[PDB]
């Protein structure tokens, strides 16, 4: 099922408005994103 | 001139610019038994710029051995002023 | 025997990676732990 859809929250200091970030290869954590690459969004 | 080789060209034209620089004066191939001495060059350059590898090597292994201390010493820190702290 | 200091160096350098790569990895797991569930 779809539990949960994205929306526009006026205020940004919530925690349901941050995300986390996650590669698409075998990419170190402590390195640098870089500019233009794909990425998979979690909401954490 | 149609059949010249690289060296036959070479010659004809030095002997048509009226030259002769072609020949060897003084010099023979035989005498020069030393063979490619550039091997030392470059074991040289290897061993300088490898260990300018060690260099860096070593700094990265230094300063990750320091951090490591220092977060031994922030912990040693830390619990100190816990026990001290709250008796 | 330079050579056997690349091999060992390395060797070194790749063992104190790793342990740093553990140790920054506990550091993000108690992160999100902390900030996860407060
Ligand atoms: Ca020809």
């Amino acid at each position: 099922k779809m539990v949960y859809s994205l929306v526009s929250v006026p205020e940004g200091n919530d925690i349901s408005s941050i995300f986390e970030l996650d590669p698409t290869t075998l990419r170190g954590g402590d390195s640098l994103v870089p500019r233009n690459s794909y990425v998979r969004l979690r909401h954490l | 001139s149609t059949e010249y080789t690289g060296p036959e060209s070479y010659v004809a034209e030095m002997i048509r610019e009226r030259n002769l620089d072609w020949f060897p004066r003084m010099r023979a191939m035989s005498l020069v038994s030393s063979d490619s001495e550039g091997e030392q060059n470059e074991l040289r350059n290897l061993q300088e710029k490898l260990e300018s590898t060690m260099k860096l090597v070593t700094n990265l292994s230094g300063q990750l051995s320091e951090l490591k201390d220092q977060m031994t010493e922030q912990r040693k820190q830390k619990q100190r002023i816990g026990l001290l702290g709250h008796p």
